[PDB]
């Protein structure tokens, strides 16, 4: 949801002064680093 | 089986109270004597195992299994035991029924078949490589065993700070007397990373008189997440060795 | 989770995620808009 | 040698045995009771009160002999003469707000029914 608060300079001056999910990353077939493919990521 | 709790008292009130000094199982193998004080696995303060020669009438054997529901949760002495529950004496969980199945009510039932989850490889978030799992599971859940070699003290010392030296670290304190090598052959588990309040944890294995070292889950776990442990090492060591921790400051 | 805070709450310092952007490009680019301001 | 000790990874050390497990005071007498007044059987030895009717009995006179089914005979009366002075005996404790029994109600006990005093 926006937060959509005021505009007020304090917003940056005190602030200085991503819900994944799933198999995000790439991932490799563990016997030889070799880049895994979706295809087969199960009968790996 | 009150009478091997209370000869349990005398294991206890003499050299189980410091609770951290863990030998190599041994064969207590008696030729003529009966299992006396000086008896190997009373000396090694644990059972007679049904391999050792203590015969069938010795009360220092474990008596067994019988949790009918399953030897999986608090009420389970042989869950509370270091050990996968025997298959000869978990049949009020299944533990011999089916070892060729997959599926029953017991969950200390691991290492007997090799339950195994699907690994991933990458790259980790904290540190280089890294290990992730594929599907769901819950918390206090069994993740595969931290296998390896297994060698001496010494040599790991020897190795270790050499090891150290080009900061290396594939060794589980075994135990008193041993310690897990997992540095050119090991487990598909090797290659995960470090939390303070990661979502799984390790707990130390009994597998059949064999010291033993599997992971389990802290809390709820879905698909893609990451795979860490408390490598419980000193402070000094844990910045020197796993000062990324992957947080901010909230407060 | 109701006390998510913002798009930032990962770390202090982690390992480099590589930058896929490339060097060649940019000087191509360079005599191209060097190529391109002239005119 | 040893001077110097590697780091490793570690957990607990932790392998203990179950608690103890007894039964709580009060429970396993509910059990006897169940047991007991499901039952019938004469609860004292046959020996032991045949020698002591055997002795009382010879202070008024020598030589007595007793049919051995007159013998099973005071002890039927007797146990159910105690049994049924211990059914009024706990009244009476149950009365001072007492669980158990005390010796100071059973003379109570006696002497409400007029026998003793
Ligand atoms: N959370 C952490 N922060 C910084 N270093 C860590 C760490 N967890 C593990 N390490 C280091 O990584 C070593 C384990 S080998 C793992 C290396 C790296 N995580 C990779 O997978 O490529 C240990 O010696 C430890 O010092």
């Amino acid at each position: 949801r926006p937060k959509r608060t005021k505009a007020s300079m304090s917003e940056f001056l005190e602030s200085e002064d991503t819900y994944s999910s799933g198999h995000n990353r790439l991932y490799f077939h563990s016997d030889t680093c070799l880049p895994l493919r979706p295809q087969e990521m199960e009968v790996d | 089986h009150r009478l091997w709790a209370a000869h349990c008292r005398k294991i206890q009130l003499k050299k189980d109270g410091s609770s951290n000094h863990v030998y190599n199982y041994q064969p207590c193998d008696h030729p003529r004597q009966p299992c006396d004080s000086s008896c190997p696995c009373v000396i090694a303060q644990n059972f007679c195992e049904k391999f050792c020669q203590c015969s069938s009438e010795c009360q220092n054997r474990f008596p067994g299994c019988r949790c009918k529901a399953q030897c999986n949760t608090k009420q389970c002495p042989c869950y509370l035991a270091v050990r996968e529950c025997d298959p000869d004496l978990c049949l009020t969980c299944g533990a011999a029924d089916h070892w060729d199945s997959k599926n029953v009510s017991c969950k200390n039932c691991s290492i007997q078949r090799g339950s195994k989850k699907h690994l991933l490889l990458a790259p980790s978030d904290v540190a280089g490589w890294g290990i992730f799992i594929k599907d769901p599971v819950q918390k206090n859940e069994f993740i595969s065993e931290y296998c390896g070699e297994i060698i001496s003290q010494d040599e790991a010392d020897r190795r270790g700070k050499v090891y150290d030296k080009y900061m290396c670290s594939f060794l589980f304190n075994l135990n008193n007397d041993f310690v897990v090598d997992a540095t050119r052959k090991g487990n598909k588990i090797r290659f995960a990373n470090h939390s303070v309040n990661p979502n799984c944890y390790a707990k130390v294995m009994m597998v059949n008189g064999d010291h033993r070292i599997g992971i389990f889950a802290k809390r709820a776990i879905q698909t893609g997440e990451e795979l860490f442990f408390d490598y419980r090492y000193s402070q000094a060591d844990a910045l020197k060795y796993v000062g990324i921790e992957r947080e901010m400051e909230i407060p | 989770n109701k006390r998510r805070k913002l798009k930032n709450k990962r770390r202090r310092s982690l390992p480099r995620p590589h930058d896929f952007f490339d060097a060649q490009t940019l000087d191509a680019i360079r005599h191209r808009a060097i190529c391109f301001n002239l005119s | 040698q040893l001077a110097t000790k590697a780091a490793r990874k570690s957990a607990p050390a932790t392998g203990g045995v179950k608690k103890p497990h007894r039964y709580r005071p009060g429970t396993v007498a509910l059990r006897e009771i169940r047991r007991y007044q499901k039952s019938t059987e004469l609860l004292i030895r046959k020996l032991p009160f045949q020698r002591l009717v055997r002795e009382i009995a010879q202070d008024f006179k020598t030589d007595l002999r007793f049919q051995s089914s007159a013998v099973m005979a005071l002890q039927e009366a007797s146990e159910a003469y105690l049994v049924a002075l211990f059914e009024d005996t706990n009244l009476c404790a149950i009365h001072a707000k007492r669980v158990t029994i005390m010796p100071k109600d059973i003379q109570l006990a006696r002497r409400i029914r007029g026998e003793r005093a």
